[PDB]
């Protein structure tokens, strides 16, 4: 990610911070945050006037979920007085599994084989249908032939 | 070309195999738990001020010194163990770097934390991530493939199970796969027979072999007209099946193909008789077993019950020789039972033919269900007080009698709280609470459809279905933050769904995080994202946010998805407020042509005075 | 020149003819095992690269070649661990790379088709390597973010069959 902060105001703070995760439903049964998803190594900077900071964050998956952890806790000893003491800052991660389907089209052919047998079944119909013609035709020819 | 003096096996046999050095993980790991067990013990000596007091008290005893000493030689030692790659060394990549060796301390902290961390009181939840090569995710992919099939999602569960066949090609894999193909509709039923056929192939199973056998009786009954012949192959198939076992119920079962066929009645009652026999034999065994330590009935309702697992509803003919057993047997809880089956073969009738509710109701009305085992426990069995549960969760899905939503969120509430007093929440099936979702929706209220779709997630929190539901309620209710909330919970439980991913994106629209839903969307586009509906609300939003060009490739995807249904529209509204496209403007105009609607063709016209006007 | 003649084979006999001479040179065994793939002996192919390599490290053609038989004998895994191999040495040789992007489409696995694309896509840029590319992608997912680019790509290599194929390309990224 690489988020970078900008001071102003002529004053040089600690920035620290902390990671709040999200605050899952009562019944979740999830454990999403212990294991850090995103981390950052300049954790615990000095922050002088007039600067800015680039804070280098990698993100690791170990599924396919958003991951949000919404860090939003930057503490400075000063605290801040821009519009609340901690500001935030909300992470997400996003991570893909990329299924494999290309061998999911062999499965389907097989059903195509089995309208090839159904067709058989169905012929065996004719079959049997067709048994009846024969008994049918003989029957009045000896008659007339006596 | 001359060949060689010596052979091809000449090379000398070195034999040197590749071990992996990990010791200086197992050291750290060792070290951190020592140091995290005293750290505990600190942590019981002396809230959020409890962790400064903390902190501030090991910077000043110098604890923390020798910390960081022992854990600097640690680290000193893994970064030398693993991190080596070196080469062209620039300055990000060295932050990058940085972070990884950061992350991969914490993450072995984690593992190593993670006995004590299971161990404390507090309730343990495993994490959802387990990315697997098929080699464990079977079996799960059935639970998935059962929460599509719950809410409907086909293709998706369809694919599941392609997915499983894949991976594993066995009789019962086979077997589910046809039996859900059976779930799907009456001209997926060849499919599924012959699936059923594969696996018999396969393997002679003993639940095998007549689910095929059911799927022949379906034959020559089912809507697609099939001949007496397709079903004539049933008695064997199930002869088969009952030389598995030659001496046993099955026997009984069978003997409902045989009635079944047609002019077989002499078979079919000496059959009924040498099974009568059967059974007499076996109560009498029982009888002096218990001393020195009716069944034909209950045999025809369990093979009843099994096509009705299936989704067959022709065990109405195990329903027509069930009672013929000669002589009305002790009446019991078996008879309650089979009023329960035929009730459950009229629903069956009726969801197979529509509009047949209507007169379903009229038994119901009076003297049916048993008015739910006279509406209490009393003196009955726990047969009795199952049925009960059952009737009623049945007269709550008959909807149509009068359409009174009002009386089946009443029955549904009634059902789904006998379950919790009873203690038995996750037995409730997921259509249960689907149905119960879909009847609030109807009503003005979709905030009450959430709450039902979190008891749900309550009863059942390995399921990823009812939080899914629970974040679209979210999301009709516009409840921003527990619609994103349970959403992503879902997502997190159960990847791969495009559902889950497309609302994601949706209400990350809706909270303004454009990035994350693109990504969201991007990753949903990557799944199947089926439903249209999300991508007209995403256009729609889109439409309110700019980003014209995610406009048009969202429309685009809305129109490759549906040929008529207007969306063409859009699509020239979107790329006439980009002012670019005129050939697809000239295009959509006469895609709006043959779409041949009165009001869609005067939208036609003013889109192509846009048009003239671009 | 027995290799621009039909029997390869022969131009592995005498690669091994200098193999068995010199059993140090590392060279002839990775040649007997370019000639054995291309003849699609496999199994020799793999024990000469193996004895190649084992003899001489940092030769991204025989990790890449090892590489190929790998795909070709279906050990996946394997086939990854040499191209991160490969990758972690030069790994100058296209057509090698693209015989590897191949087999990913033959065997599935499209993460890696991507991986080895982008690395023919670095290594020869005006190929044609965005149009296979652009087929990757779609194939994959829909992924226009790229298709737009790799339809770009494709459209300034200006070949008229590239341009055809660009065009069919195009169409399939509106899809």
């Amino acid at each position: 990610g690489s988020v970078t902060l900008v001071s102003r105001g002529t004053a040089a703070v600690n920035w620290s911070w902390r990671r709040v995760p999200a605050p899952q439903h009562a019944h979740a049964a999830t454990e999403l945050s212990q294991p850090p998803c995103f981390a950052a190594s300049l954790q615990s900077g000095v922050l002088l006037p007039g600067q800015s900071l680039t804070v280098a964050v990698t993100f690791e998956a170990a599924a396919a979920g958003t991951y949000r952890e919404a860090w939003e806790l930057v503490t400075r000893p000063p605290l801040q007085g821009s519009e609340g003491p901690c500001l935030t800052l909300r992470l997400r991660g996003a991570a893909e599994v990329r299924d494999e389907s290309g061998t999911g089209r062999g499965a389907l052919e097989e059903a195509l084989a089995e309208k090839e047998k159904r067709a058989k079944v169905a012929a065996a119909l004719e079959r049997v249908l067709r048994d009846v013609r024969m008994p049918r035709r003989p029957q009045p020819h000896e008659s007339v032939e006596e | 070309p001359p060949p060689r003096p010596l052979l091809e096996l000449i090379p000398p046999r070195d034999l040197t195999p590749k071990p992996p050095p990990t010791t200086a993980v197992d050291e750290f790991k060792a070290k951190v738990r020592v140091i995290a067990r005293a750290l505990a013990e600190e942590y019981k000596a002396v809230a959020e001020g409890r962790h400064k007091a903390l902190i501030f008290e090991l910077n000043r005893s110098g604890k923390y010194a020798q910390m960081r000493d022992s854990l600097k030689t640690a680290v000193v030692s893994l970064v030398r163990e693993k991190y080596r790659k070196s080469g062209s060394m620039s300055p990000n990549e060295m932050a990058l770097l940085y972070n990884d060796l950061y992350g991969s301390l914490l993450a072995a902290v984690h593992s190593s934390l993670n006995d004590l961390v299971d161990a404390a009181a507090a309730r343990p939840r495993a994490p959802p991530p387990a990315p697997v090569p098929d080699k464990q995710r079977l079996g799960e992919l059935l639970e998935l493939a059962a929460q599509a099939e719950a809410m409907g999602d086909t293709d998706r569960a369809e694919l599941l199970h392609q997915r499983r066949l894949l991976a594993k090609n066995d009789a019962q894999v086979w077997y589910e796969y046809g039996t859900y193909c059976l779930r799907r509709g009456g001209a997926k039923r060849g499919r599924a027979e012959e699936c059923f056929r594969e696996a018999l192939a396969l393997e002679p199973a003993h639940r095998g072999a007549l689910l095929a056998l059911l799927g022949c009786s379906v034959a020559a009954g089912r809507n697609t007209d099939p001949a007496y012949l397709e079903s004539a192959e049933a008695a064997a198939h199930r002869l088969l099946d009952v030389a598995g076992r030659s001496s046993l119920d099955a026997w009984a079962a069978l003997a409902v193909v045989y009635r079944a066929y047609g002019e077989a009645k002499r078979a079919e009652l000496a059959s009924c008789e040498q099974e009568m026999a059967r059974l007499e034999k076996q109560q009498l065994a029982a009888a002096a077993a218990a001393a020195s330590a009716i069944s034909l009935a209950n045999t025809l309702l369990e093979s009843l019950a099994l096509p009705a697992e299936a989704a067959l509803a022709l065990e109405l003919a195990a329903g027509l020789r069930h009672w013929p057993s000669v002589g009305p047997d002790t009446r019991t809880l078996h008879a309650l039972a089979g009023a329960l089956a035929e009730q459950a073969l009229a629903r069956a009738a009726g969801g197979g033919a529509a509009s047949a509710a209507a007169e379903a109701m009229l038994t119901p009305g009076s003297s049916v269900l048993s008015m739910m085992r006279a509406d209490a426990g009393e003196a009955v069995s726990s047969v009795a007080a199952e049925a009960a549960w059952r009737c009623r969760l049945l007269v709550a899905q008959l909807h149509k009698a009068r359409g009174a939503t009002d009386e089946a969120i009443r029955f549904y509430q009634e059902y789904i709280e006998a379950a919790r007093s009873s203690g038995r929440l996750a037995e409730v099936p997921l259509s249960a609470w689907l149905e119960l979702a879909e009847a609030y929706a109807a009503r003005g209220q979709a905030r009450f459809a959430a709450d039902v779709f979190l008891l749900g997630a309550s009863a059942r929190p390995g399921c990823a279905v009812l939080w899914r539901g629970a974040g679209r309620c979210f999301v009709g209710a516009e409840e921003l933050g527990p619609a994103d909330m349970a959403l992503s919970e879902a997502n997190v439980l159960d990847p791969e769904d495009p559902e889950a991913w497309g609302w994601l994106a949706l209400v990350a629209l809706r909270e303004g995080r454009a990035e994350d839903a693109e990504k969201a969307l991007a990753f949903g586009l990557r799944c199947g994202l089926g439903d249209p509906g999300l991508l007209l609300d995403i256009a729609a939003e889109y439409r309110a946010a700019g980003q014209r060009r995610a406009e048009q490739r969202v429309l685009q995807e809305v129109a490759v998805k549906l040929m008529p249904e207007s969306c063409s529209a859009r699509l020239l509204l979107a790329r006439c407020l980009v002012a670019q496209r005129c050939g697809a403007e000239a295009a959509e105009a006469v895609a709006a042509a043959r779409q041949l609607a009165a009001h869609e063709d005067d939208e036609a016209a003013v889109a192509e005075l846009e048009a003239e006007l671009r």
